[PDB]
């Protein structure tokens, strides 16, 4: 999964992969809550999820 | 808007042209990067009408307005100082804002795209910048419990940590998103730092 996500992030754009990394933390090692996101690409918690719904579901086709 | 780094002497980048078209840039320069690249997350580059020019973008977003753009205001963004030309890969006003961020990370204590790197200390780099966001968020709630007086104990301090992070960020400090927009930028750099390795 860890591999996958490298080329799944590679199909959104940079500020997607830069919101599902900084929640999930990937080079961060820590991970940040959808509020900390949400503050600091300036966008509500339910855009960050439906980021998130956008990015996890095209991890199925 | 997406920089995708190919081999480490030049790289690809992928904008928008028109009403939602799509039209890529090669050969873009890795080296310099700090002069035309915004590190905003409210901005964006876009092919301009005549595709010589990369002009800026405001996206919907609550960050603070770098760039002097305030609301894609068209006299601003077809102005020469605040638009990139594809060949001379100036800025403007993007250096002088992105040069204002790298000097906050160097307040921080972390490395900067101007100077000598590796992946180590990028590394490094994202390691402390996760502790600055954590102390952050840390004193946050610790300099917002001060009202009380006794409301917490039990009751407030149940599930959850994102709820407690909403309530406690709903009656925050204004200043609170400006510094949370300084780390997403220099968070932007270090993630430039680090895909240049």
């Amino acid at each position: 999964m860890k591999e996958q996500l490298e080329d799944v992030l590679d199909t959104l754009t940079d500020r997607e992969e830069n919101v599902l990394r900084l929640r999930f933390g990937l080079d961060d090692g820590r991970t940040r809550t959808l509020e900390e996101v949400g503050k600091v690409f300036g966008v509500t918690r339910e855009r960050i999820r439906q980021i998130e719904a956008k990015a996890l579901r095209k991890l199925r086709h | 808007m997406k920089l995708k780094i190919l081999d480490k002497d030049n790289a690809t980048l992928n904008v928008f042209h028109r009403n939602k078209e799509h039209k890529t840039i090669d050969n873009v320069p890795t080296a310099n990067l700090v002069d035309w690249y915004p590190l905003s997350n409210a901005y964006e580059y876009k092919l301009s009408r005549n595709g010589e020019y990369l002009e800026l973008k405001r996206l919907r977003s609550t960050l603070p307005s770098s760039y002097g753009l305030d609301d894609n205001n068209q006299d601003i963004i077809r102005d020469n100082n605040h638009r990139c030309k594809i060949g001379y890969w100036y800025n403007p006003a993007v250096r002088k804002d992105n040069l204002k961020i790298i000097e906050k990370a160097k307040q921080y204590g972390l490395p900067i795209i101007t100077e000598e790197y590796d992946a180590n200390t990028v590394e490094q780099g994202f390691r402390d910048i996760g502790v600055i966001f954590q102390s952050l968020k840390t004193i946050v709630v610790t300099r917002y419990l001060e009202g009380k007086t006794e409301e917490e104990l039990r009751i407030f301090n149940m599930k959850s940590e994102e709820s407690q992070l909403n309530e406690a960020l709903k009656e925050s400090d204004f200043s609170v998103d400006l510094t949370y927009s300084d780390l997403g930028q220099i968070y932007n750099m270090l993630l430039l730092m680090k895909k240049i390795s």
